[PDB]
RNA sequence: AAUUUCUACUAAGUGUAGAUAAAGU
């Protein structure tokens, strides 16, 4: 009665087995002899030429449906233009686009057969390429993607890549903008002057401004129209004329007045290094766009002043944040002055600030678009200007650029020669990567400025010249990804083209294609235009044989190392589900569905450049926790042996379970069975900082089980069993990368063995979870923060969610009977299929997400946790403080001080359940650099030099009559650190204790030490420990949920665990 | 030449890979009799693999991790961690590390 | 440091342990 022999055969689900086909007999010679791998090789290298004659056909059919469009909704939209009447009436224009491309008599043609076969034929009349597009003759599948991306432009779904998008929420704006820009600016402006050549030498037939007509917007949808207006706009050369923003330059520079500049519309891998370098000194030397957009952007920002403060904004998100650090001292202080212009509109004379209260003061915040510079001075103090100190900063910023510059001349000069290819050199690289960041970190600060743009009264006179720089200056993000993806590039690659033997209809099905099994080998059969076993009829294999001989057939052997003869471990996942393919168990299980892919891969690695490990010579062995310390093989160990020859790659999918019998809502199923349940456990997975992952497995009643850190993974092999400590490898990395000259390449490592040490520790918790049918628990990454400090990052850790949501997909046990609940013929099927990083929250089959609040930082044996303000911030705050206690006295008999508080008397103090605690001076903490401090001993030192008696009895009046400065902020700062929990020594040495200051029922400090040298322990070891075990009891406060509802309402229990809840559940539990 | 980094190949391909030297690489021949500092292309960094090509059996040093892919065919061993260097060592302070 | 491929390897000597949904954009 098991909970997890439920969950088998729920739903279906699709992989495809990847092997590698080996040409058998005399395959490879009767393939070179008929040249059935360059009329593939040739047809995946027009691929691409074809795509570039689609997307100009598809150019022109745009440019044809955009003349014949003419909307009717838009002279609303400028009407109502310059909060929800809006958006409707948006929406209807996007469909009107959308519903003008769809409703055309050629469209039908797009996407199918007919584009390739009849229209691109006929459109193109050139004998060079309609080569091409009759080349892919019957080849239409080979376009089946390409059609399917190249249509989400003719939709309206309003992301960021569409035509509609692009011409209504990016281009109408502007336009409408412009209408109210022209309308400010005139007059300076003649018939007799640059108005009349205007409009002869770019229009010729009527007047410019029909350009900022409201209804006249429904002629530049089209390439050429955005074309003729940005000439107005800008100027176009036929004898260079000027356009109309230069002309309001040639009048600002006459006089002097900031007058606003129009805005123009949008418009709807490298190979080498001599090429990356060119590009390089192209798009970024000291004239290029860039370069030029910089010096314009710090010649606006040095001229910040004369802009109404008004007008400016600030977006509202990390901007913010980090606009307050720069100027308000840190984080958090314009976060708090609007929270506290927030409570004094929304909060009444009492202290009831509650967990919904601060909630929904969160939530309007956040919603909040964005903040204009005049609020942010109105929350700055007396003779601190927010515009001086902005300006100062991001001319700290460009000079910063301009430094940079002045450390690279040498690139940009015409004498310079590559001495080293530029994967391998590194001062160049680190010249490049040094340039590209500073313009790039320049680049996404000034982004703030851009705040939300749906606001009224922008600055136009600042606006326009910031866009006008910013547009060109946002390519560095391009350029930025191509350097990088090409330096942080393997020297081998993996770049394959589909084989498919003169046949459009090949392999689709079980076509030209069987798959023979002989003895222990499998055979992929394909005819062309002993006894074998066909997948079961027989044939001979002489003839088999001579057919191969002949010509008559193909025969490849499917293999990978496992296939191999010298191979005695476990078989790898990939090749148990193909051994199985063929097995008596398997009856409908894992079966052959859809039709199998024969790629190629062309050898990447010269011959020349192949390295070895010379036999007979000891190899040094890497691994540190191994007992040999040196390996001596009789043959040789080439370095990528797989990337020096051409291999036939070869995909084959299986359908798992494609007929579902035992059909239901997972989630109802797991409550139900976690309700009927009478001691269900929870494994709480944790991210510590002096840990990678943290496991605590936890039983129905809050017993830790197991306890221990993901540190190292534990190879079982041949009974034999090796450990690996990926901590260590991931500390050698960090320092290799302190240690680079460039770390692009250093960062691509980390993360992919981060990736490699997620996919060891999906089969640590699989078998944690078929080992006691517990229920895993998680942190919910969505809402939530880890202080930097913590080594798997929140990219890699929702990586490790996500693979372990497709991993309890299929639950497998390799070492398993297949036929056996738990092998692969019949794995459990726990969890739903993962839909996004968004949708991970709440619950997911035998996956609980949990918030991480108040989970590292509480006493596991009485629920302490510190709700108080320990800062010092002035004399009279520090006086409250100490006058807020209940009592404070010194304790002789244990030699402490009692330090009896009330969280009553204290703010923001409500989620507490028992509030009423007495916490005492035991034991040492560590502060921060670090030193440890005895904390009586600290208070006696304090109270001496300070001249206090204390053996009298709550001296909080003899306390709060100090007059010294400094005696309150001694003060503040050791009963901060008494109410730190968590002490941990910088430099890395292992002492990350976690002591408590309140003392339980039988009267004994919590205390981690106590706990770390020990197995079978009751409370967590550390502070890592005790992070994973919160996050297990946070499930089993949800668990005691579903056991208080009933079998119909378990649907509706919302399991999000509350801070009063969860601090009353933390507080009576024990 | 090609002497020095055969013995120096022979000495450090047995050492454990946490011993390795740092050392100063580079593709043309570096002779540290002759090998100055100070020049603005020597950067300290820790051995990795030590491999032998497989066409001529030239020995090629991996600086850093071998996933790293910066091969090199000619190295130095020096006293520093960084743009820093402060000695070369010798064949024998070498084999002294292990 | 060998791989369908990735990660860590050498793991008892042409491999070991875990993971792996490919194609297309
Ligand atoms: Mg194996
Ligand atoms: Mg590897």
């Amino acid at each position: 009665m098991s909970k997890l022999e439920k969950f088998t055969n729920c739903y279906s689900l699709s992989k495809t087995l990847r092997f590698k086909a080996i040409p058998v007999g005399k395959t490879q010679e009767n393939i070179d002899n008929k040249r059935l791998l360059v009329e593939d090789e040739k047809r995946a290298e027009d691929y691409k030429g074809v795509k570039k004659l689609l997307d100009r056909y598809y150019l022109s059919f745009i440019n044809d449906v955009l003349h014949s469009i003419k909307l009717k909704n838009l002279n609303n939209y400028i009407s109502l233009f310059r909060n929800k009447e809006l958006e409707n009436l948006e929406i209807n224009l996007r469909k009107e686009i959308a519903k003008a491309f769809k409703g055309n008599e050629g469209y039908k043609s797009l996407f199918k057969k007919d584009i390739i076969e009849t229209i691109l034929p006929e459109f193109l009349d050139d004998k060079d390429e309609i080569a091409l597009v009759n080349s892919f003759n019957g080849f239409t599948t080979a376009f089946t993607g390409f059609f399917d991306n190249r249509e989400n432009m003719f939709s309206e779904e309003a992301k960021s890549t569409s035509i509609a998008f692009r011409c209504i929420n990016e281009n109408l704006t502007r336009y409408i903008s412009n209408m109210d820009i022209f309308e400010k600016v005139d007059a300076i402006f003649d018939k007799h002057e640059v108005q009349e050549i205007k409009e002869k030498i770019l229009n010729s037939d009527y007047d410019v401004e029909d350009f900022f007509e409201g209804e006249f917007f429904n002629f530049v949808l089209t390439q050429e129209g955005i074309d003729v207006y940005n000439a107005i706009i800008g100027g176009f050369v036929t004898e260079k004329i000027k356009g109309l923003n230069e002309y309001i330059n040639l009048y600002n520079q006459k006089t002097k007045q900031k007058l606003p500049k129009f805005k123009p519309l949008y418009k709807q891998g490298y190979t080498s290094d001599e090429e990356v370098l060119e590009v390089f000194r192209n798009t970024l030397n000291k004239n290029s766009e860039i370069f030029s957009s910089i010096k314009k952007l710090e010649k606006l920002f040095k001229n910040f002043d004369e802009y109404s403060s008004a007008g400016i904004f600030v977006k509202n998100g990390p901007a913010i944040s980090t606009i307050s650090k720069d100027i308000f001292g840190e984080w958090n202080v314009i976060r708090d002055k609007w929270n506290a212009e927030y409570d004094d509109i929304h909060l009444k004379k009492k202290a009831v600030v509650t967990e919904k209260y601060e909630d929904d003061r969160r939530k309007s915040f956040k919603k909040i678009g964005s903040f204009s510079l005049e609020q942010l001075q109105e929350y700055a103090d007396a003779d601190l200007s927010v515009v001086e100190k902005l300006k100062e900063i991001i001319i700290q910023k460009v000079d910063e650029i301009y430094k940079v510059y002045g450390s690279s001349e040498k690139l940009f000069d015409a004498d310079f020669v590559l001495e080293k290819s530029l994967k391998k050199n590194d001062a160049v690289v680190a010249i490049m990567k040094d340039l590209l960041d500073s313009v790039k970190s320049f680049e996404n600060y000034i982004k703030a400025f851009f705040g939300e743009g749906k606001e009224t009264n922008r600055d136009e006179s600042f606006y326009g010249d910031f866009v006008l720089a910013y547009d060109i200056l946002l390519k560095v993000d391009h350029i930025y990804d191509a350097i990088r993806n090409y330096v942080t590039q393997k020297p081998y690659s993996k770049d394959k083209f589909k084989l498919y033997f003169q046949n459009p209809q090949f392999m689709g099905g079980w076509y030209r294609a069987t798959i023979l099994r002989y003895g222990s080998k499998y055979y992929l059969a394909i005819m062309d235009k002993g006894n074998y076993e066909k997948i079961f009829e027989s044939a001979s294999k002489k003839e088999v044989d001579k057919l191969v001989e002949e010509g008559k057939l193909y025969m490849f052997q499917i293999y990978n190392k496992d296939f191999s003869d010298k191979s005695h471990g476990t078989p790898n996942l990939h090749t148990m589900y193909f051994k199985l393919l063929f097995d008596e168990n398997n009856h409908g299980q894992i079966r052959l569905s859809g039709g199998a892919e024969l790629f190629m891969r062309r050898a990447s690695l010269k011959k020349e450049e192949l390295v070895v490990h010379p036999a007979n010579s000891p190899i040094a062995n890497k691994n540190p926790d191994n007992p040999k310390k040196t390996t001596t093989l009789s043959y040789d160990v080439y370095k990528d042996k797989r990337f020096s020859e051409d291999q036939y790659e070869l995909h084959i999918p299986i359908a798992i379970n494609k007929c579902p019998k035992n059909i239901f809502k997972i989630n109802t199923e797991v409550r139900v069975l976690l309700k009927h349940d009478d001691n269900p456990y929870v494994i709480g997975i944790d991210r510590g900082e002096r840990n990678l992952l943290y496991i605590v497995v936890v039983d129905g009643k809050g017993n830790i089980v197991e306890q221990y850190s993901l540190n190292e993974i534990i190879n079982n092999f041949n009974g034999i069993r090796i450990k690996t400590d990926y901590h260590s490898l991931l500390d050698k990395k960090e320092k290799e990368r302190f240690e680079a000259r460039q770390n692009w390449t250093s960062i691509e490592n980390i993360k992919e063995l981060k990736a490699g040490y997620i996919s060891q520790v999906v089969h640590k918790i699989c078998e944690l979870v078929e080992k006691y049918d517990a229920v895993i628990a998680l942190e919910d990454l969505n809402s939530g923060f880890k202080n930097s400090r913590v080594k798997v990052e929140k990219q890699v850790y929702q990586k490790f969610e996500k693979m372990l949501i497709d991993k309890l997909n299929y639950m497998v046990d390799k070492k398993s009977n297949p036929c056996a609940t738990g092998g692969a013929l019949k794995g459990y099927q726990i969890t739903n299929k993962f839909e996004s990083f968004k949708s991970m929250s709440t619950q997911n089959g035998f996956i609980f997400y949990i918030p991480a609040w108040l989970t590292s930082k509480i006493d596991p044996s009485t629920g302490f946790v510190n709700l108080l303000k320990t800062k010092y911030t002035s004399i009279a705050d520090s006086k409250k403080f100490i006058s807020s206690f209940d009592r404070i006295m010194y304790v002789p008999e244990e030699d402490l001080f009692e330090f009896a508080l009330d969280y009553k008397n204290f703010s923001r103090t409500d989620a507490d359940y028992i509030k009423k605690w007495k916490l005492y001076s035991y034991g040492n903490r560590i502060r921060i650099d670090w030193e440890e401090v005895c904390l009586t001993s600290a208070y006696k030192e304090l109270f001496n030099k300070y001249g206090i008696n204390y053996q009298q009895g709550d001296i909080r009046a003899l306390l709060c009559e100090q007059s010294d400065k400094a005696f309150y902020s001694s003060f503040m700062a050791l009963m901060s650190l008494m109410l730190q929990m968590r002490n941990s020594i910088t430099g890395r040495t292992d002492v990350d204790f976690l002591i408590s200051p309140v003392k339980n029922s039988d009267g004994i400090f919590y205390d981690s030490r106590n706990y770390e040298a020990q197995e079978n322990a009751i409370l967590p070891k550390n502070a890592d420990a005790n992070g994973a075990y919160n996050i297990a009891r946070k499930v089993l406060w949800a668990i005691g949920q579903f056991k208080k509802a009933e079998d119909e309402k378990l649907d509706k229990v919302k399991i999000a665990i509350s801070n009063k809840e969860w601090l009353e559940y933390a507080q009576t539990s024990v | 030449i090609d002497l020095y980094t055969e013995q120096l190949y022979n000495i450090i391909k047995s050492l454990p890979y946490d011993k390795r030297p740092n050392v100063v690489y580079s593709d043309q021949p570096l002779d540290p009799n002759n090998l100055d500092l100070s020049e603005p292309e020597l950067w300290a960094e820790q051995v990795g693999e030590c491999m032998r090509y497989a066409h001529n059996d030239q020995p090629c040093f991996y600086i850093g991790s071998t996933k790293r892919e910066l091969r090199v065919n000619y190295i130095v061993p020096v006293i520093g961690v960084r743009d820093e260097i402060e000695r070369v060592m010798t064949l024998e302070e070498v084999r002294n590390l292990h």
